[PDB]
């Protein structure tokens, strides 16, 4: 019956102080009672068994009351002898049954389910500076759904400062002791009966590879467990996520997803680099942000509040949409229903496109991909008729039912050349008459981790975009570093390597800062180890460096920043508290900055929105296949190969680009006009689908405006993100 | 009186599960259905606005029937009498909400605040009935105090872990303290069935509790003491629950009160008087040269204040130098990045500020940057 250790001994002590309690009793009983041979018998006070453990208690306890008490002398040596041995018996237990009832598990037993209740678990790499992000857009007070309730179960006990605030989310989460491999452990949190479950991931590490074989490894525990559920995954290498197909119940036609941070963390960068500011309009269009309008607030912030507030919905067209072309339905969409469309799922082994040229019809029952206010709004879209919903004023009135290449010729390509091709010295970067260009400042030491550039350079490097029209990148950092990572970066053309760090002037000043598209900073050391507040040192420095320096300060840069609140040290006009969130800051707005804690918040996204995680990838990575990551996993690297006209036909689609409104034929609008009269006027002549504004502070710092209403204005010196199909 | 409304408090008890029993029974062997019951659940949940106003009321309503319990006690059908059963009706028809929107039968029957219900009500009932009073357990209403720290954290007046544990603790003391003297309070003045209520010493409530609290704490005066069986049994059984009871707890009591923020709070300025800030490398070698050189004696000048700002606590040597240095030198526990750090110094009003860095370093270049 007993087995562990702690039990034994507890039970053990337990036996021993009732036996020695009631023996002494009697040995009271026996004294009290006769009385003794010194006086011969005269004293002899009559006290019962019962009313003799009484008084051994309350001595035994040092409280003493002075009730009941011993006047014969050879009682009160034995109470004097019994304070004696208990005083020194007992305190010296103390310490080991201390040890019994301290040493246990805090935490533990098993999940209540409730009738009808869903609930989501959570894995891996579980610490306040993960969950605070993903709790805030898992449970932000702006959704109309549901209050699924979050399950962490991690191994160790958490700390001081995660403690409370899962406390203070008591009704909405819930917390348990143990590891993701036990049989045990599952079978507690009722996993088969839980709809889903994620795996966080380390983002900083030493070994990266590593970090992602045990977050693999904790998937194929939880689908040996049960098969069909679905899984959502952090990864740190792209490379890493073909050991999730190996997996034999791995599906991702069926809910299944994966996250990298690699791939996704510079190439929002690397779409900042094509267009600016691009990074902020997805950051805001698919994590949850509040919309509260204040008085305080000035026109140019007040807007932006505006563009934040909208999201990523998607549902089914009504049959008013049969056998019309995408540009035809978006103007029946924007003009009347007042939403935007950006992509259709194209039936064939079905497929997102995102803005479709006019050759493509819609077919019955497709899903719509919408950006608006609320999901409320995006019902108009399936409620609606030609010949009932025509000449309707008030939108709101419509709800009745009743009425050179790579194999896959997605990229560009170039042999396997050696490092030695692509170095520069500072005399060779300055005779090159470099201009329009990216750069990238990269800090890093020879036994660091691996970033992985080639998600950076390869969204850049796009079959979209001609031979001429190519943005050559120039990385400056170490050596030793960039040998590791030049396997991968060698079959990119128009690349430069140039040696020693991106504080020296002389190697800034010799790549030509001046005359740039884009600076990237990127760091790769041992972050989030020492300090909290000075970890972004050198991206601090760096940008402060660049903004100070003067040629015969108006540059383009991008910072990427492992902690947020050192945002506050980059700008000089900095109008704003120090208590004021993240995504209302200045350089947030303008693109100057960017977080790694954004990626936190997608897992939510991927989780409620199923195809989102898609839509994003399509966006970025330019054409990211999953054929590339079965080619990828061989270890040959990326193929080359001409290719047929059919493969060479893939590379007309869609790609990010920025218009301004000064010269061209939309610059008639320009002097006065409206967003609705430039829209229509797009779609219909060019075929060009406009997303959203991006606007100069004051009338050269620019905020972002993400799809506007109708009636707004537009002066001269505005730009705007689009998506063109040529 | 003991036996009487005694009694008729067990007939609940005992009819009740008889009807689960034979109920399960049915199933083992072998709207009205679950509209009121989603309904139920819907009302008394807590999430809801409904669900907080209800159970609002039952924080409330609950200790009026005890504040009665103090005067009637203490002064031994009346107006008092209709006014706690008038609380008694709206939580039987609470009883009878909480059974249908649990999934529990056997289970619900047998919780604590379900024991409570059983002893309460009945009695209460069978008073104006018989039209004679009985003290009875009302004293276990102090029992429903124990949902202060489920409305505050909701409220959201407490926020961290420690104070939040720290109340928690508060109320079971008293709770616990005010309803062992009741138990004291019948067993004592009614006597005993062995001797057939022979001995029968009277005590107010009020000279009970001091009675418990001297045992409580150890001390044992010996002024008021049990002289009935049952009293000196319930005694050293409290006396057993007691030890073992409060003293798992120190240790996590320790733990709130021992981890907190030793230096902290702001600076507090004179009129007209200037201070300056230290920031950095801050430890007895650096700051014992600085100091000097700052407060020489041989110096006609004004007392300037020096303020040092570092982020951990200061070591057993440096403590004594900063205490020895009282009326020109302050501390504080706090780096110089945040902006709450800055603001409680008051480095707007302040004159000047300083930065003393590590001068025997691994890397000096990432000293620099800091």
């Amino acid at each position: 019956v007993l087995k562990t250790s702690t039990l034994i001994r507890l039970v053990q002590l337990v036996v021993s102080f009732v036996s020695l309690w009631l023996t002494a009793a009697g040995f009271l009983h026996l004294l009290e009672n006769s009385g003794d041979p010194f006086f011969d018998f005269g004293n002899a006070q009559h006290l019962t068994y019962w009313e003799c453990l009484y008084f051994l208690m309350v001595t035994m306890s040092t409280v003493g009351f002075g009730d009941i008490f011993a006047t014969t002398v050879l009682g009160r040596t034995f109470v004097v002898i019994f304070i004696m041995i208990f005083i020194g018996l007992f305190a010296s237990f103390i310490p080991e049954i201390a040890e019994i009832l301290g040493k246990r598990q805090k935490y533990g037993g098993s999940y209540k389910k409730e009738r009808g209740k869903r609930h989501v678990v959570v894995c891996g790499y579980i610490t306040f500076d993960s969950v605070s992000n993903f709790l805030k857009d898992f449970l932000h007070k702006d959704r109309e759904d549901v209050d699924v309730e979050i399950v962490f179960l991690h191994k160790g006990l958490p700390g001081l400062e995660l403690e409370g605030l899962l406390k203070r989310h008591f009704t909405q989460v819930e917390y348990f002791w143990g590891s993701v491999m036990d049989a045990n452990d599952l079978e507690r949190v009722k996993i088969q009966e839980a709809d889903a479950c994620l795996v966080l991931a380390n983002k900083y590490c030493q070994d990266p590879d590593q970090e992602d074989a045990a977050n693999i490894m904790r998937v194929i525990s939880i689908k040996n467990y049960h098969s069909d559920i679905k899984v959502i995954v952090q990864l740190l290498q792209y490379h890493n996520k073909a050991y999730l197909l190996n997996i034999p119940s791995w599906d991702w036609k069926r809910g299944d997803d994966a996250v990298c941070v690699a791939e996704l963390k510079l190439g929002f960068i690397a779409q900042s680099c094509l267009a600016p500011g691009f990074s902020t309009l997805m950051a805001n269009l698919f994590t949850m942000r509040s919309y509260k309008p204040t008085p305080e607030m000035s026109q140019w912030q007040t807007d932006y509040m505006r563009g934040t507030g909208m999201e990523m919905y998607t549902e089914y067209l009504s049959s008013a949409f049969n056998a019309l072309t995408f540009p035809e339905a978006a103007e029946l969409c924007f003009s009347k229903l007042k939403l935007l469309l950006l992509a259709i799922e194209v039936r064939q082994e079905s497929t997102l496109a995102i803005n479709p040229g006019p050759k493509v019809k819609i077919e019955n029952a497709t899903q719509g991909f919408f950006i608006a206010e609320s999901a409320e709004e995006v019902k108009r879209a399936f409620y609606y008729c030609k010949n009932c919903h025509a000449n309707v004023s008030d939108v709101r009135q419509i709800k009745k039912c009743k009425c050179k290449f790579d194999s896959t010729g997605m990229f560009h390509w170039c042999p396997d050349r050696p490092l030695n091709d692509c170095l520069q010295d500072r005399s060779q970067a300055s005779a090159s008459g470099l201009r329009n260009h990216v750069v990238v400042c990269l800090f890093a030491d020879a036994a660091s981790p691996l970033i992985g550039l080639r998600n950076l350079v390869m969204p850049l490097r796009a079959s979209n975009f001609h031979y001429h029209e190519l943005k050559p990148t120039i990385i400056v950092g170490n050596l030793d570093y960039l040998h590791r990572e030049w396997k991968t970066l060698q079959n990119f053309p128009k690349l430069s390597i140039l040696p020693g760090s991106p504080l020296n002037r002389a190697n800034l000043r010799a790549v030509n800062i001046n005359l740039c598209d884009m600076c990237v900073i990127v760091s790769a050391k041992d972050r989030n180890m020492e300090d909290p507040n000075l970890v972004d040192k050198e991206a601090i420095l760096c940008s402060l460096n660049i903004k100070a320096m003067t040629f015969d300060a108006n540059v383009p840069l991008i910072t990427e920043l492992a902690n947020d609140s050192n945002v506050q040290f980059l700008d000089q006009d900095d109008d704003d508290d120090p208590d004021t969130e993240l995504y209302m800051t200045q350089p947030f707005a303008c693109g100057t900055a960017f977080a790694v804690s954004v990626l936190d918040s997608l897992m939510s996204t991927s989780y409620f929105n199923d195809n989102a995680l898609t839509l994003i990838r399509t966006l970025i990575t330019g054409g990211a296949t999953p054929e590339l990551e079965q080619i990828l996993a061989e270890g040959a690297g990326m193929r080359g190969g001409y290719c047929s006209p059919a493969v060479l036909a893939n590379r007309d689609r869609c790609r990010v680009a920025q218009i301004s409104l000064f010269d061209g034929p939309l610059a008639q609008f320009g002097q006065g006009g409206h967003y609705g009269e430039l829209f229509v006027y797009a779609l219909r002549h060019f075929g060009i689908l406009c997303i959203g504004l991006y606007r100069f502070r004051d009338t050269s710092k620019r905020y972002v405006i993400t799809n506007p209403p109708e009636d707004f204005p537009l002066l001269p010196t505005d730009q705007v993100y689009v998506l063109t199909y040529k | 009186q003991w036996y009487s409304f005694l009694a008729s408090s067990l007939v609940t008890f005992g009819s009740g599960l008889v009807v689960i029993i034979i109920y399960r029974i049915v199933l083992w062997l072998c709207g009205w259905m679950t509209e009121a019951k989603d309904w139920a659940g819907e009302l008394i949940s807590g999430q809801t606005t409904t669900g907080r106003i209800l159970v609002g009321l039952v924080f409330l309503l609950s200790i009026a029937s005890l504040i009665i319990y103090f005067i009637d006690a203490s002064t031994n059908s009346s107006t008092t009498q209709q006014v706690d059963l008038a609380f008694n009706v709206f939580f039987m028809i609470y009883f009878f909400i909480r059974f249908v929107a649990a999934n529990d039968k056997l289970w619900f029957w047998v919780e604590l605040f379900s024991f409570v219900d059983y002893f309460t009500i009945p009695p209460s009932f069978v008073a104006i009935y018989l039209d004679r009073n009985w003290l009875g357990l009302r004293f276990l209403r102090a029992l429903r105090l124990m949902s202060i720290p489920d409305i505050l954290t909701y409220l959201n007046v407490l926020k961290t872990s420690t104070l939040i544990r720290l109340v928690q603790l508060v109320v079971s003391f008293v709770s616990l303290w005010l309803t062992a003297a009741g138990f004291l309070h019948l067993l004592e003045n009614s006597g005993d069935p062995f001797f057939d209520f022979g001995n029968a010493q009277h005590l107010t409530y009020w000279e009970c509790l001091y009675f418990l609290m001297v045992t409580m704490s150890t001390v044992g005066f010996g002024d008021i003491f049990a002289t009935t069986v049952l009293g000196r049994t319930f005694v050293v059984i409290f006396i057993m629950i007691f030890i073992g009871l409060f003293a798992s707890f120190i240790p996590e009591i320790a733990e709130i009160l021992g981890k907190r923020q030793k230096y902290g709070g702001s600076y507090k300025k004179e009129r007209g008087k200037r201070h300056v800030v230290v920031c950095g490398y801050i430890t007895f070698d650096s700051v014992s040269n600085f100091l000097k050189d700052f407060l020489h004696k041989d110096r006609e000048d004004v007392d300037v204040e020096i303020v040092f700002l570092h982020k951990g606590l200061p070591g057993l040597e440096l403590e004594g130098l900063l205490k020895r240095h009282f009326t020109q030198v302050e501390y504080f526990w706090g780096s110089v990045m945040d902006a709450n750090d800055l603001e409680r110094v008051k480095i707007q009003e302040a004159d000047a500020c300083l930065v003393l860095a590590n001068k025997y370093c691994q890397d000096p270049d990432q000293e620099d940057a800091a």
